[PDB]
Order: structure tokens, then sequence, then C-alpha cells
RNA sequence: GCGCACGGCUCAGUAACACGUGCCUAACCUAACCUCGGGAGGGGGACACCCCCGGGAAACUGGGGUCAAUCCCCCAUAGGGGAAGGGCGCUGGAAGGCCCCUUCCCCGAAAGGGCUGGCGGCCGAUCCGCCGCCAGUCGCCCGAGGGUGGGGGCACGGCCCAUCAGGUAGUUGGCGGGUUAAAGGCCCGCCAAGCCGAAGACGGGUAGGGGCGGUGAGAGCCGCGAGCCCCGAGAUGGGCACUGAGACA
């Protein structure tokens, strides 16, 4: 698990820096399936604080 | 400020000179007082702002460089510098120490002046010539 | 002196709890708040890739104590707290004797906050992905 | 801050030991504590609408109570010297009035009429810009440009618009015009200004009216103008 | 955010501007509220709850991550303060005040935020919002006045003892300053010798002051002047500060 979570949290961190930098679609790309993916292995609520501040960057 | 330290309350003795008790037993702070914040002759002027009874604020010049001196006979107002402090009637302890009151003469660069403002409760030197 | 290290991931917001002892404990003692020591230190305790520091953020005494960065040297103390790094005031401009430490370690520090410094540049994976009490809750 | 019933104003329509310890205070409006009365007293004892403090506070919640056009919904708005206090679902409307009983007293007025309110100048100051604003006797204000607030001097009576927020009509103070005392012993009598002992201090002279031919005398604080021998507005 | 400085208790200190009556602040501050006039533009940040870990007996408390504001901060303009010269004008009994003009120095606002309805646009059921406008309503900033609360000043009134007769030396006043929201030996530098007293100083004793209460036919005497209301002071003794409109709580 330590291991999907790595990249997600990798993937989650990415798009973090691309949501700073003005693209809201490919951010929004990555948030999307990192979302399904983290919603059938359970990691949802693993990566909350990261799941709360992309969505604030993309709200900006 | 208001600092029980620096209390302006009235004293306790009568105009017989005999003692008289104490009706109240602690110091109000509505009649505390606060130490001196006259400013003292430094290489660059330092403002503070304080925060004072019923949130209002009082301009306190904590190092003073420059006064807007004013030429009567010419009716012109130059931010001159100032070099000394020549006297202090009120008290020499104030020119020996390199404080400005108001009533202190200063050897400004046009000349000497006569500090006309209170720079502890104005927070700036307004000078005269002389 | 055993150790209760808190050892923080910045990039995954998650907490490991490394119990140090003898080989490294004198590797922490003498170091004040902030400091810079590298990762391979804790080899034999977890996996750091090789652009990490872990950073001396702060730790509590034997007493509960916590270290205070403003005070200097290893000294136990009484400030007359009026903020948060000490104290949690209740009331606005309340002002409170509070029992603090020095930010330089000691014997007496039972719980130690590290956090990984990671490498400019770097954007590899989290060295700390999970909690362990987490992923032990999760897996149950 | 509290009101002990004992502290309450004396001519208030409440007795004076029978009931709690305490009094509604009116909160800091425009009139004075010493001449006001709150909402929540004249819902509850003068009009005698509410029976009971929460329910004095729900009719004026729900913004019934209209007070010179403005509806009030604070149970603790002070209400005085021709105040006109309009109740909306009803239609009432009251202009509290000096009275020779009472004190002050809640008169009925016609609909024409309720807009207006005579105001007495308690005063002018110099603001900005060079204009001059008019103090009247309940803390209200008016800003005018600078000559035609030269010729209204203090204690002239002037017919104020709440609609408009304008002068209808300016009544000097002197001697002949048509007075009522709006404080003192001498309360909710109204005759003919025809005698007057000017002292130093002009708020302290000496006053007489007169109605065929009762004479009352007071100071010239005391009274104001409602016109000549017609008043302007239903005040009695 | 606002309130908790109101409310409740008690009677040690106090013979005093404490209290009462009658006046002042032209020497002052005031959140909430009322009225009139004006304003709401640009840009940033942090910290809780929470999550991953704790430390500590407990009190309490540490590190990393992370979402906001009517939270905090900056920029602009309005405005504000000081010094100086002029004026028709205002208030007021009387201007060291207000207003207008000129010069300089200095400080320096705001939450267009919430709700409701209407319109339109962006966006998406992993969103359930964001944006522009309009109206209604509740709010925010500035200037002036009122209101309320408070700081200060004055005249007079109310105990006993001479087996207490001289007391006072910042003591009394002047000038110049500091501090204060504001006058003042309130404090400080200098100058003088004044200030109080037998119309009783000083010292001692007792006591919270008043509305009032008991008694007597009354004058009067007494305080059961405990309980209720108003003012004062205090929170184990003595001091000193934070926040705040307001406390030295
Ligand atoms: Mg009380
Ligand atoms: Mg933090
Ligand atoms: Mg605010
Ligand atoms: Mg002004
Ligand atoms: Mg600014
Ligand atoms: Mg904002
Ligand atoms: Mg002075
Ligand atoms: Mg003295
Ligand atoms: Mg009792
Ligand atoms: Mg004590
Ligand atoms: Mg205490």
């Amino acid at each position: 698990l330590e291991a999907v979570a790595a990249k997600l949290i990798t993937r989650l961190r990415e798009a973090e820096r691309l949501a700073l930098e003005g693209k809201t679609s490919e951010a929004k790309a990555i948030l999307k399936e990192v979302l399904k993916e983290a919603r059938e292995r359970g990691l949802e609520k693993s990566l909350r604080n990261l799941l709360l501040r992309v969505k604030a960057l993309l709200r900006r | 400020m208001k600092l029980g330290a620096f209390y302006k309350g009235g004293d306790l003795v009568k105009p017989s000179g005999g003692k008289k008790g104490r009706v109240r037993k602690t110091k109000k702070k509505a009649l505390g007082g606060g130490p001196p914040q006259i400013p003292k002759l430094g290489e660059e002027d330092i403002r503070y702002v304080e925060r004072v009874r019923g949130g209002n604020h009082k301009v306190r010049l904590r190092q003073a460089r420059y006064a807007n001196v004013y030429i009567p006979k010419e009716r012109r107002h130059v931010k001159a510098k100032i070099l000394s402090i020549v006297s202090s009637p009120s008290n020499p302890d104030y020119a020996r120490r390199n404080y400005i009151v108001k009533g202190a003469i200063i050897q400004t660069e046009v000349g000497k002046a006569v500090v006309t403002s209170r720079p502890g409760q104005d927070g700036v030197i307004n000078a005269v010539l002389i | 002196p055993t150790f209760k290290l808190v050892l923080s991931d910045p990039l995954s917001g998650k907490a490991r709890q490394f119990e140090i002892k003898d080989p490294l404990a004198q590797r922490f003692v003498g170091l004040r708040i902030g400091e810079e020591i590298d990762g391979t230190v804790l080899k034999e305790l977890i996996e750091l890739p090789k652009g990490v520091k872990i950073r001396i953020t702060g730790g509590s005494g034997v007493e509960g104590a916590p270290m205070h960065p403003g005070v200097p040297g290893p000294v136990k103390r009484y400030i007359l707290a009026d903020g948060p790094p000490g104290y949690r005031p209740r009331k606005r401009g309340m002002r409170k004797k509070k029992l603090v430490r020095g930010d330089t370690i000691t014997d007496s520090i039972v719980q130690i906050n590290a956090v990984l410094v990671y490498p400019e540049g770097y954007s590899g994976p989290p060295a700390i992905p999970l909690g362990a009490k987490e992923l032990e809750k999760l897996k149950g | 801050v509290h009101l002990r019933k004992s502290l309450a104003p004396y001519w208030w329509p409440i007795p004076r030991k029978a009931g709690g310890v305490w009094a509604v205070r009116p909160s800091t409006g425009p009139h004075s504590l010493e001449y006001s009365l709150p909402l929540a007293v004249v819902v509850r004892d003068v009009l005698r609408y509410a029976k009971t403090l929460r329910e004095a506070r729900y009719i004026i919640s729900r913004g019934y109570i209209k007070v010179d056009g403005v509806v009030r919904k604070d149970y603790k708005f002070p209400i005085g010297l021709m105040d006109v206090v309009e109740i909306v679902p009803t239609g009432e409307i009251y202009r509290v009035v000096p009275d020779e009983a009472k004190y002050y007293d809640l008169k009925p007025i016609p609909s024409s009429e309720a807009a207006l309110k005579p105001l007495r100048v308690e005063g002018k100051t110099a603001v900005s810009g060079g204009r001059i604003q008019l103090h009247f006797h309940d803390g209200r204000n008016l800003i005018l440009p600078p000559d035609v607030g030269r010729q209204i001097k203090t204690f002239d009576t002037v017919v104020y618009d709440l609609e408009n927020k304008a002068i209808k009509t300016h009544l000097p103070l002197r001697l002949g015009q048509l007075a009522v005392v709006t404080h003192g012993g001498n309360i909710g009598f109204v005759g003919q200004f025809f005698e007057v002992v000017w002292t130093l201090k002009r708020r302290q002279s000496v006053v007489a009216l007169r109605k065929g031919e009762e004479v009352r005398r007071t100071i010239l604080d005391y009274i104001m103008v409602i016109g000549t021998e017609a008043p302007v507005v239903k005040i009695s």
C-alpha cells in the first residue's frame, strides 16, 4: 500500500504545482483519476489533506 | 500610557501640611501616567505610534534627526537637519543628554531655532528660527 | 538516553515515530533547534533518499514541558508566556507563567520533533507515504 | 447595563413598588434617558397590546411599530417629545406630546401630519465646507448652507419633513407666539409668549405664557414655539 | 464577533471632594445606539478544529500537513495631529474652540461582508459552487452632533477630646517643562518664603455618607445609619501590569 500511496502522493503534489501555474484542466485531469484510484483502495481519507489543498488550488 | 509607577492622582497632604488617610486603596488606571518619551538626537528619525485611552493614538518620536524649521522673516518652511542642542531652559539635563523638549534651542543647519512643539506628544519637531 | 523521535514528512503529511537509543543518542545531544543532520544516520531505522537532511523542530521533556526556540541553551526556565510556542491563551492579551525548556537537546527530553528536508528540485515519492497506525487500521 | 425600578424616571406609567426589581432601559437613542420611554414600555403599558415583555418584544420584532417613518425593531428604543409613532397593521398614528397629567402622552393624529415633526433648534455647528449643522431637541442634525443657516437662531422651532429631510416651515422665537411647555412643573400648558426677563444666560431666561388669563412662568429652555394663534400641528 | 468592567456579596480603609445639595469641564475620553454629510478601490498572510505522530501523573503541551472568514497586514485616497500667519463667518455670557485661506512636517480608514429574490455567465452528479449586475434587508469606514458611561474641578453642610498648641519643608506660591484623554506640586529644573492655627491647626479616638429609622404632644434625643434604594471602598495582607471603549479585573 505504501507503493500505491507514494505515487499517489507524488501524483497529487505534481498536479498541485500545475494548478499554481494556471493549468487547471490538466491539474483537474490528474486530480480526477487519483480520485478514481484512492476510492476503491480506501486511501481517500489518507490523502485528505492533499485533496483538500488541490481543490482549493483549482477553485482559485 | 497609564502606568501606576507614574501615578498622577492627588497627594496625601492637606494645605495645612497635615497628613490625610487614603480613601482608595488601589491606584486607578484612569489616573495612571507614563514615562517621558521626548526624542533623543539621532542619525535617523524613528516614530512610534502608541494606543492610548479610548482607543486613540499618539505619535512618539523615539529618535530625532530633522526639524521642520520655519523662517518668520521669509515665511518659508525648511526640513533642516539638527546638529546639537544648544540649551534647555526648563532643565539643562535635557540638553546634557541630547533630549529635545519644547522651548529648547537647537543649532540647526539654517541656524538656531526654539522648539515650538511637544516632541513627546506631537511626535515632530516644529521649530522657529531665532 | 531513550528517545521517542517524531519524524514527519512534509511531502506526505505523515509522521513516523522512531525510538533513538545508545549509538545515535549522542548524535542528537547538543544540537539546537533547526539543525541539519544527514538522513543516513537513520539508515538502520528508515530509508531516506540522498537529498534529505532531517531538521530539528522541537520536542518535549520528561515532565511534558516543550522546548522553546526563543530560549537558548539546555536549561529549564519559567517564562511569562503570551503566545503560541509553549502556551495556548484562552483570552485576548492574557499572559501566563509557563515552564519551558531550552532549544539545546539533553538527556531529559523524551520527545524529539524532526522533519525531513527534501533536496531542492526533488520530486520523487514520499519518504513516509503512510502512517503505521493508519496502515494497520487500513489493513484491518 | 441594568436599570433598577427605583431609578426609573418618576413620570413613567408603571407601578413603583409592585412588579420586578428591574425596568427596561432605553438604548441611548435619539432622546435623553430622563425624557424618553423605551418602546417595549409603550407597547406593554401605554397601548396595552402586550401582556409580558416577551410579547412586547415579539410585536416589536415583527416590525409592526414605526417610529418617525423608520421601522424600529429594537425593544429598547427611546421615544420622546414630538415623536410620531405609527402602528402598521392597525394604521393608528400618535404624536408623543407634552401632557398635563401623564407628563408625555400618545395622542392620535391625522395621517396627513404624520410625516411632519416640529423640532426645536438646540444649537448650530460649523462643519466642513463652510456649511452649518443644526442640532434639534432630540439630537437630530441637519446640515445647511451658511446663509440659510444664518437666519435660524437657537430656540427657533422648525417643522421638519421626515419624508424629504427638509425644513417645511421655520418658526422664530419672538414675543407673541404660541408656545408649549415641554419640561418642568408647568408641562402641558400652551399659551401666548408675552413676557421675558432676559438673563445673562439666555437658556435661563424667565418666560411667561398666557391663556386668558392663566399665566404660567418657566425658563426659556423649557418652551417650544408651536406657531402663532393656530398651532401648526395637532399637539393637544 | 459581542458580552463577561452589568449583575451578586461584604463593611476592613476612609473625618476625605468619600458623601449630600447646588453648579462646572471654554481642561476631557466614550464600544453598543440615534441623526445629518461623505466613502467601501488594489493587493497579501497566518492560526485553530481536522489529519500523521506524540510528550506528561495531571495540569498543560510539541512537530509536520491542510481549508476559511466580518481573522491579521500592506498600498492608495478621504481624513487626522502639530507649528505658524490671516479672516469676513458660527456657537456661546466669554473663544486657546468650530468654519474658511496659506506653509511645512507627521500620522493615516473601511468588511460591499452576510442574507433574500431576479437576471446572465463559468463550471459538473467525483458539482452541488464561483463570477458580473440590480433591488430589499442586516452590516463596515470617515466628519459633526446627541445619547450613555466615566475622569476631573468648585461653593456650602454633617462626629468627640486641649489630661493634644504650635504644625508644615514638595511644605505654600511663581516661572519653564514632562506626563495625561484631560487642569493640577500630579511629577520634574529653577526662584521665593510662603501655607495652616486658638473662628482650634496638629495629634488622638471613633465612624463607610445619604434617602432614612426609633421615641416624644412638641422642641428635641438616639442610631436599632443591620435588612430596602443611591454613592463609596474591598475581594487572605501588600504591590504591579495585559487586553479592552472601559479594569490595574
Ligand atoms: Mg456592582
Ligand atoms: Mg503550522
Ligand atoms: Mg473587523
Ligand atoms: Mg477638527
Ligand atoms: Mg494606508
Ligand atoms: Mg478581505
Ligand atoms: Mg499642560
Ligand atoms: Mg505635594
Ligand atoms: Mg442579604
Ligand atoms: Mg493585597
Ligand atoms: Mg484579582
